[PDB]
């Protein structure tokens, strides 16, 4: 009863005699299958993470100058040294200016200067290698009636998956992923993550690590002064609108693409499957509504004593005479006494009566279906 | 809301006699079912599986029967080695629930037990409890009623019975039995009886001592 | 050969949580879907639940409010957490292979069962065992015996002259006490003749409390 | 004696007559002029600033969202409407979203949902138009001996400087400045100017204003609206700086004001005078306060105190050769005086190419002085 | 038809600063050369600066480091800034126009002088005139005068009979005495035979404090 | 360091006479100098610039003289127009400097001063305060000595001498000289009297009153 609501729902139908059903999944599509004497089940792909991932490279968004050191030497004198220049943390250039008695030299021309400055990162971008072969996928499988979950990796494709009352499925899957892993990088940001290219991301013109590596793509020195380029945070931002976002900090990550699976019905079972026909009366519990799709949904109470038993449904023509529908919930079963069971139908085009019960005492329900 | 009722609860059968255990089920649970063999201080052993398909290495003696409600457990000729607790479970519908267990132990001729009775010692008056001991040394079969009197009076509390496992040798039980009373309680009372009621015996056979004689 | 191997520890007070470990030894324990069944006189076997290593776990309703089970392909392990443990929780832990069709031997049918955890449920405090002696009273054979008083918690290994005297020997089942300590009893049957001439001496020992016991039992 | 140590320096001589110099200044370049009868000066461009200047458009580069109110409708049901649609401050996106048994609704079918959120700007970024018209060039006059500051905009041109004690020039000036003010911006941020393209302004893609109130336009450029959820672009700051790289800053928040091209003028020394060309010359000792020293434009500067009583009078100083018989250097600095006794006066000379000897004073009193000119 | 306006006020405390306006009416500001001068008893006329719309200001090395000169154009007035003025900055401030060659008769020679502002500097509080008659004794001629004591500040305007009476009248010009006060005097020369028959009154006007004091002399 | 030294510091004269104003210098300032005319309450007004020069309107008497140090304003025949105070200021080296001040005044036959004597008042006597005050009515020349005698013994304080500018009329200058005294210094004395010496007075005249008489 998962896909019942669902906006993109695709419905696909088993082989003559069952036992394999062929499936696309996707993030936000759910998919709901049907098959001769099996269950109807509901496929959705919650989510896709990539469990062992490898640190590449950490740049520098935002960052803050301390503890400026200035060496000053007159003309015909030596070169100014210090000992930051030596210090990986501290950023230093060397430049000549004009040097003379105004300046406090004895003789004129060009006097060497050298000024460091400390580098220190309060803002650090994060970006990890991804692999096709690190991914683990999850499926969850609804009965028709909160589901079961089952994790694909491309290491361990095919799993068999345990539904309780109802036997088992062996779930093959195969990951199609339309994008180059080889041609892309994980880019995390305070608590997002995205989907970057890789030549993009080692192209950026930041300070980075494998101590700072290129420390003055951040850091301009003017020549009589050190400025910081600020925070890089909206910049990224601009440059990520295109760029599609796994990690939304909430915990929901998905990546683009499809999840060709195989489900093999072979050991599955309907509970309730020699359950006796309901004898008791039925009534709505909640109306009969029509979905996106055209399908029909209602809830019927059982008032009967002959539970657990199965709930007689027949979709028949204007004249009540021959069945003209289908059900689409695989033997619907009235557990106890007063219980509520959800039902999907799928009425033809144009008027159509719903038989929920036996003989005189069973409801009746009226149905139009526009098309 | 799905009962496993296994019947019976205890067999008694010699060395190549053919059993039948019944295990019954509330629901349809179709030719779903499975049978298991437990030896005493073993975990369980797998013999039957779909309610008549039997496992590898599993002697072809043993045979699985039924369909829906009512199941059989047969072994056509009983061995020394199938003397075990027999249990069956389903698998249709979950939870997956046991039965209650049946027992197969070895038939015997009828023996009466041996009744001693045993007075508290000194080294556990000083410490203010006394514990009177009742033993039942090798008896057949294991159904045996025990009643203690504290000066002709029956005792309905402070009594606590424990039975020995059937015997490889004999094939026989044992069983004692323990009446705890505090030393102001041991020493306001005189004669300590331990009445015995077996099958063996024709009537109760009472073993008796009195406080502080002999 | 695949084997299971439990974890205790085997005794936890009312209230706290319960932790039980199951190691798979000498096969893959990401193929196979791993349950966890517990026994109990009067209850009998008692299937928990079950935990798979890309699959999610299912339990029994009785307990599944207070029940986790997951697998651990790093540790190589399936471990057990039972929150607000009463006296009723007082069973032998098995952990077993629940098969499916393609793994085991058929759908839901353990093959492969563990070797067992015993796990107790109290309050009372580590004692050891007091030692008392079964005096023979005055057909052709007398019996004698050694009570083994106020102890907790189980097992204790009780023998007569130091393993020599097997022939005759019965030692009861413990039985919990009102106080929550066991009582047990291990009675021999010797002849008439030999009271007097021969010593007897039954030899108890209790691991838990680190105590090892010899009682001389003669007539008063 | 402010061009003197500068780099960037040029020498511009005058007419044999005097009375008029042609020069071009622009920023950090120094220009010394020298004139027959006209005392030596320093002329250097300060700053160029943009007076009156007309805001065209302010941008949002810091923003914040604040009071986020959700309106939801079931299946054939109207469109859900909310007080803060009508509302010029708050951003508003309508869509629909999936809505059945489960969202909480009688039937299935796509539901209508509208979100609005508060929009806040703490930081803006104003863009002003700049034009030739308004430009105010600050030139500093500087005598041989801090100066006289002028002021020249294209209104006004020409203006009558005076320079006490030396009499008074008419700086008539020129602006020449290679960038077309049309097509070009100035844009502030906090308290640094920049002069950026007009096209680059008007195409950035973020919330503006056409006034300066302390209503944005195009809010949907910073606030990003999710399948419920409201996201802000951040802060703009840094991402301003790194397409700031290329284009150059008028103001540095510190006071230094600048303007890349050229101020072409021609100084007008008619009415002016040497200080002192009445005094005598003095007959009393001189000894160097500060030893000689060769600038990078190959002139000598020297500091020399007077010990003598003829104060107010003239420096004797001639630049003589190897055997101290004739005159065959010039003194660039037009007349030094000495003011009082034991004064410093500060002379700027122009050596031979070889050795030459420096005589200052009178007589065999006078200091002789030995140099050497590489070249 | 230029014009130069002098705005005080005429009245700073010690230590305080004194502010003075300019205003060139009837001719553009941003032309000329405009700079100001003081003139007390004792110091004669002295230059303190000039200052330029365009160029930089510039003055006298006695008052340069506390007088500051500057060009208003967009209100066509020159601001004059004294700090830490004492007892000797009270002087008659004039703002006047210095001459370049081609603007203003010649090189630094004032042509176009303004009107001039009183400036008096002291803590002595506004205090009105007690004005006491100088009775006639006893050739042809008696003197009879007005004796205008304790008053702040400068000036006063004494008349005799309601201006009726202006021949023989001598305002003698008013002395700063020890406690800060003006003292003046106005006598007046009339004949023998008129004392008796003419009643004569002085009209004493003070108008920094509002009084106008009207007392007859007689013996 | 340059000082502007101009002699006289007054001058007496007829109308018709050629006057002769001399501005010196300590240091050579060319042809830069130039010449003021300033009258009493009005500002000054530029005759002669550029040390020779004439201003426009100026009249052709007045002329500039002098180069270097020593300077010279002639007026060839002197008028009523031109009887006010004249300052000589230089332009060759800054500060601007002005001259002392030359004041031309009216020469006039030698007369006599009108002395009066005036007692202090019953209103000013309440104050606590006795004020003295000593007319000195039309005199020529300005040259006047005022002593004050509080009970024949010669008073140097409390004293304050204020002179008139010479009258439109008669060309005759007033003196009135103030003794300020407390009411019980006032009261303590009896005879008071006020010493007049003066060009025109044979010997110096004497004006005195005794208290409450
Ligand atoms: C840098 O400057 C800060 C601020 O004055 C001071 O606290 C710190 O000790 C300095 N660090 C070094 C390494 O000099
Ligand atoms: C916005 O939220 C604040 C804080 O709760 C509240 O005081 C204010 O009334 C709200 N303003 C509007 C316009 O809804």
């Amino acid at each position: 009863m998962r896909c019942v609501g669902v906006g993109n729902r695709d419905f696909v139908e088993g082989v003559s005699g069952g036992a394999w059903v062929d499936l696309v999944l996707e993030h936000g599509g759910c998919v709901t299958t049907m098959a001769q004497g099996k269950p109807t089940l509901d496929f959705e792909l919650t989510k896709t993470t990539a469990k062992e991932v490898a640190l590449l490279r950490t740049y520098c968004i935002e960052a803050s100058i301390s503890n400026i050191t200035t060496a000053t030497r007159c003309p015909t004198q030596g070169e100014p040294y210090l000992k930051e220049e030596q210090d990986q943390q501290y950023i230093c250039r060397r430049d000549v200016v004009d040097r003379g008695w105004g300046n406090g030299c004895g003789l004129f021309g060009k006097g060497g200067v050298v000024t460091c400055a400390k580098f220190s990162c309060s803002g650090k971008i994060t970006g990890n290698l991804v692999q096709i072969e690190n991914l683990e996928y999850t499926v969850v499988v609804t009965v028709h009636n909160h589901g079961v979950t089952a994790m694909i990796t491309p290491r361990s494709p095919s799993v068999e998956v345990k539904l309780p009352d109802y036997g088992e499925l062996t779930l093959d899957c195969e990951p199609r992923s339309g994008i180059d892993f080889n041609e892309m990088i994980l880019m995390k940001m305070k608590k997002k993550t995205w989907l970057v290219h890789k030549q993009w991301f080692l192209d950026l013109p930041l300070p980075w690590t494998a101590h700072w590596n290129y420390k003055e793509r951040m850091v301009t020195f003017k020549v009589p002064d050190v400025t910081v380029l600020g925070s890089q945070e909206g910049a990224m931002h601009s440059a990520l609108a295109g760029a599609t976002e796994v990690d939304s900090g909430d915990g929901n990550h998905m990546f683009a693409g499809h999840l060709k699976c195989k489900v093999r019905m072979e050991k599955l079972r309907i509970k309730g499957m020699s359950y006796t026909m309901c004898s008791g009366k039925f009534s709505i519990d909640k109306e009969m509504a029509e979905t996106q799709h055209g399908t029909t949904v209602v809830k019927v109470k059982y008032e009967g004593a002959g539970a657990p038993c199965k709930v007689p449904i027949e979709i028949r023509d204007v004249n009540k005479e021959k069945v003209v529908g289908r059900i689409i919930s695989s033997t619907p079963l009235a557990e106890n006494t007063n219980s509520v069971t959800n039902i999907e139908l799928e009425p033809p085009f144009g008027d159509s009566y719903i038989v929920i019960g036996v003989g005189n005492s069973a409801l009746t329900l009226h149905w139009f279906r526009k098309g | 809301e799905l009962q496993m009722t296994q019947s019976p609860s205890s067999l008694s059968a010699s060395v190549g006699d053919r059993v039948t255990i019944t295990c019954r089920a509330s629901q349809d649970i179709s030719i779903r079912l499975n049978w298991y063999q437990q030896k005493p201080g073993k975990a369980p052993k797998l013999l039957i599986y779909d309610a008549s398909t039997l496992e590898s290495g599993v002697p072809s003696r043993f045979s699985g029967s039924g369909s829906g409600t009512d199941f059989t457990l047969t072994i056509s000729s009983l061995q020394p080695e199938d003397f075990a607790t027999y249990y069956c479970q389903q698998f249709n519908s979950y939870p997956l629930t046991f039965g209650g267990g049946t027992k197969v132990e070895i038939k015997r001729t009828v023996a009466a037990p041996s009744v001693f009775i045993f007075p508290p010692s000194d080294e556990q008056l000083k410490s203010g409890t006394a514990s009177v001991a009742c033993l039942l040394n090798n008896f057949y079969p294991r159904e045996a009623k025990v009643q203690w009197k504290v000066d002709n009076a029956l005792q309905s509390g402070n009594s606590q019975e424990s039975v020995t496992e059937q015997d490889s040798k004999d094939n026989t039980y044992s069983l004692s039995s323990t009446l705890t009373l505090s030393k102001a309680d041991y020493e306001k009372h005189k004669v300590y009886a331990c009445e015995v009621t077996h099958q063996g015996l024709s009537s109760p056979v009472t073993k008796s001592f009195n406080r502080g004689e002999c | 050969e695949v084997q299971l191997l439990e974890s205790g520890p085997g005794l936890v007070k009312p209230s706290e949580t319960l932790s039980l470990t199951c190691t798979v030894s000498g096969g893959s324990i990401s193929d196979f879907y791993w349950s966890w069944l517990r026994q109990s006189p009067g209850k009998g076997l008692e299937w928990i639940g079950y935990a798979h290593s890309r699959v999610s776990a299912y339990y029994n309703p009785s307990l599944k409010s207070r029940v986790t089970i997951s697998v651990d392909t790093s540790k190589n392990q399936i471990s057990l957490r039972l929150s607000a443990v009463t006296a009723a929780d007082t069973a032998l832990y098995y952990c077993a292979r629940q098969g499916t069709g393609t793994t085991g031997v058929s759908e839901d049918s353990f093959d492969l069962w563990g070797q067992g955890t015993k796990v107790i449920v109290s309050l009372a405090s580590t004692k050891g065992p007091s030692v008392f002696p079964l005096a023979p009273s005055s057909g052709g054979t007398a019996a004698l015996g050694c009570l083994v008083k106020d102890y907790f918690p189980e097992p204790v290994t009780v023998s007569w002259n130091s393993g020599a005297l097997t022939s005759g020997v019965h030692t009861f089942p413990a039985v919990l006490q009102s106080s929550g300590l066991y009582s047990l009893s291990s009675v021999v049957t010797v002849p008439s003749s030999s009271l007097g001439t021969q010593t007897y001496i039954c030899n108890v020992d209790h691991k838990p409390s680190n105590t090892k016991v010899d009682k001389k039992v003669e007539p008063k």
